């Protein structure tokens, strides 16, 4: 109440900070020509 | 390939494969069936 | 068809022009995905 927040406003927090989101990969399939680097892109992991 | 190769590169090798065993070979070989993508260490751009 | 995907309206513009998704990215029919070349004597090919 101090904070004006509610249960949602955590549970919607804990959703959005604690992700394990899928990013991608830098050079990947379909690729253009000419391409020397292939890494997965990270983001989010879920926290520990 | 290596850690980082790109699928373009895996197939220069895999063209090569596949040239070799058109011409050294070329009365043992009927055919070269060449798989730029996965292996049996696992699937990825630098496998073949 | 891919022309009727072209055709898909994203935006109206302020003065009355129209965004249409050909106009923001290239419309094909394509693959599930890239990540397989497979090479029959180095020709495209798929199979069973």
């Amino acid at each position: 109440n101090k904070f004006q927040l509610t249960p949602v406003d955590v549970i919607t927090a804990i959703k959005a900070q604690n992700a394990q989101v899928a990013a991608g990969q830098l050079g990947g399939t379909p690729p253009v020509k000419g391409q020397q680097l292939n890494a997965s892109i990270i983001a989010q992991t879920r926290l520990t | 390939l290596p850690a980082g190769a790109t699928q373009e590169r895996t197939q220069k090798v895999l063209n090569e494969v596949t040239h070799y065993y058109l011409t050294k070979e070329k009365n043992n070989v009927e055919s070269v069936f060449a798989f730029n993508g996965f292996g049996f260490a696992g699937r990825g751009q630098n496998t073949g | 068809s891919t022309e009727e995907f072209g055709k898909i309206l994203l935006k109206v513009n302020q003065d009355g022009s129209r965004v249409l998704l050909r106009d923001v990215a290239k419309i094909e029919l394509g693959g599930e995905n890239y990540d397989i070349i497979a090479e029959f004597n180095g020709q495209p090919a798929s199979g069973l």
